[PDB]
């Protein structure tokens, strides 16, 4: 279960480029400020593997 | 739950827009996309119940 991947970003990665954010996204609904809540939520998950 | 039937919602425009923004259940999840990406989308119906 360690495998990280990246379900949301603000814009789709060039070529070659990368980026170590992580973050907690909001989806316009409201600034959360880096807490979880409807609408916000952390942009990395790891597989079920 | 586990033994109801469902129907289809057809020809009629599909407001996954506000559907997105309004708070109308204490939790909602999906198969495909967020439902801001909805809001762009069309199908013959949408399977529901």
């Amino acid at each position: 279960y360690n495998y990280r991947y990246r379900l949301f970003r603000k814009s789709n990665l060039k070529p070659f480029e990368r980026d170590i954010s992580t973050e907690i996204y909001q989806a316009g609904s409201k600034p959360c400020n880096g807490v979880e809540g409807f609408n916000c939520y952390f942009p990395l998950q790891s597989y079920g593997f | 739950v586990y033994a109801w039937n469902r129907k289809r919602i057809s020809n009629c425009v599909a407001d996954y827009s506000v559907l997105y923004n309004s708070a109308s259940f204490s939790t909602f999840k999906c198969y495909g996309v967020s439902p801001t990406k909805l809001n762009d989308l069309c199908f013959t119906n949408v399977y529901a119940d």
